[PDB]
């Protein structure tokens, strides 16, 4: 039961095996998608105002 | 830091809204709408005839 | 006995309570925050138009 219930819990936090998972990498994904965005909408808002 | 980045997202549109805002008030004062009328007057007028 | 004390000492949370908490989190996730995000992505691409 400790070898199960270890190797589940390890499964679910290490899903590729070798890194920790804290964030839902969907979610990563779209963070960094979003930074992107947002930083050419500053650059066109910079621009205009100049 | 999805609350952040929304809040940043609709910051940097309002200001861009604004500042068109305040070219359109500096383009269309009451003396250049009232020349405006007559141009669109004397334009469909003429657009009516032909 | 010293393996099952040390046992009940450790499991507040219980571990399948504990993998339902991250399943449940995870779902939570999916349907909320990430449509959200794309929301988000999806104006910001309409308000570089309006640019």
């Amino acid at each position: 039961k400790l070898d199960s219930h270890l190797k589940e819990l390890r499964d679910f936090m290490y899903p590729e095996g070798n890194t920790l998972m804290l964030t839902t990498p969907e979610l990563s994904g779209e963070f960094h998608q979003l930074g992107s965005q947002l930083e050419k909408l500053n650059h066109i808002t910079v621009e205009i105002l100049g | 830091n999805a609350e952040y980045l929304e809040a940043k997202s609709n910051a940097l549109f309002l200001k861009l809204r604004m500042e068109e805002l305040q070219v359109l008030t500096d383009c269309y004062t009451p003396e250049k709408v009232l020349v405006h009328r007559q141009i669109r007057d004397t334009l469909e007028a003429g657009v009516k005839k032909e | 006995s010293k393996t099952q004390r040390a046992l009940q000492k450790n499991t507040n949370p219980d571990t399948d309570a504990l993998l339902k908490s991250l399943s449940d989190h995870y779902s939570l996730e999916l349907d909320e925050m990430v449509p959200k995000m794309q929301r988000l992505i999806q104006q910001c691409e309409k308000h570089q138009e309006y640019g």
